[PDB]
């Protein structure tokens, strides 16, 4: 997250920590998530593509802090990991890049809500909220494009949607954003999605609810003039995680 | 790895 703010688990309890055990036994974080019903969480296909098997992955909820512990996180691994069959890594950027965990715990459970941890609302289908809309973006990810480094505690910011028609614009991404991604972006450029908030949730708020509008998908840089983040359009995809969610 | 990837591991 460029700019923002640092904040904790209680201001983004829907938030997911999805970490990867290598071979040795090291533990690295690879890809922010959303808790979307007490047994899934749904991410960003390209998390995962390079190291399919579910047994490798371990998901945190309640968790404020990268690499220490928060008073009240529950710890989970992936019964199920569903990458999107349609997913495909393009030259510059993802298509249907979205994918679905379900959790259990080493005792079998779902996910229970508490002060750290509750669901975040899917969206209508095709329902999205007005362009300039402002929504909520949260992650470990780094807080400068070129940064080697990642923030210890968790950070959020506010971003606002950008119409197609803007975001299909030469000086923006032109042809590359597809009706299938929405763009979202500071309008003085200061704050952005960056390296390592992938998968990471775009809430909005859409009628009352707060709902996940977007999943953190890529962008040129962080925070740059005239490129905006680009986030899968959860909204289109209720078929997609409907069937696999009814199990 | 796209070139504008946002993902830790690109």
């Amino acid at each position: 997250i460029i700019g923002g703010e640092f904040t904790t688990i209680e201001n983004q309890p829907w938030f997911a920590a999805i970490y990867r055990r290598h071979r040795g036994g090291s533990v690295t974080y690879v890809c922010g998530g959303s808790l979307i019903s007490p047994c899934w969480v749904i991410s960003a296909t390209h998390c995962f593509i390079d190291y399919p098997k579910k047994e490798d992955y371990i998901v945190y909820l309640g968790r404020s802090r990268l690499n220490s512990n928060t008073q009240g996180e529950m710890k989970f691994e992936v019964e199920n990991l569903i990458l999107h069959k349609d997913y495909s890594a393009d030259t510059l950027a993802y298509h249907n890049d979205i994918a679905l965990l379900k959790i259990r715990s080493k005792e079998g459970r779902c996910a229970q809500p508490s002060r750290t941890i509750q669901t975040i609302a899917l969206p209508s289908m095709y329902n999205d909220p007005q362009f300039g809309t402002s929504c909520e973006i949260t992650g470990f990810g780094k807080e400068q494009s070129t940064d080697y480094l990642y923030p210890e505690q968790l950070k959020m910011t506010v971003v606002k949607l950008i119409s197609h028609r803007e975001c299909q614009q030469p000086h923006y991404y032109g042809s590359e954003v597809t009706t299938k991604m929405l763009c979202a972006a500071d309008p003085q450029w200061k704050t952005d999605s960056c390296q390592g908030d992938s998968g990471g949730p775009l809430v909005c708020s859409l009628q009352g609810r707060m709902t996940l509008t977007g999943i953190v998908s890529w962008g040129r840089g962080c925070a740059l003039k005239d490129k905006p983040g680009v986030y899968t359009r959860v909204s289109h995809f209720l078929p997609w995680i409907r069937s696999h969610t009814k199990e | 790895c796209p070139a504008y990837s946002r993902y830790i591991g690109c």
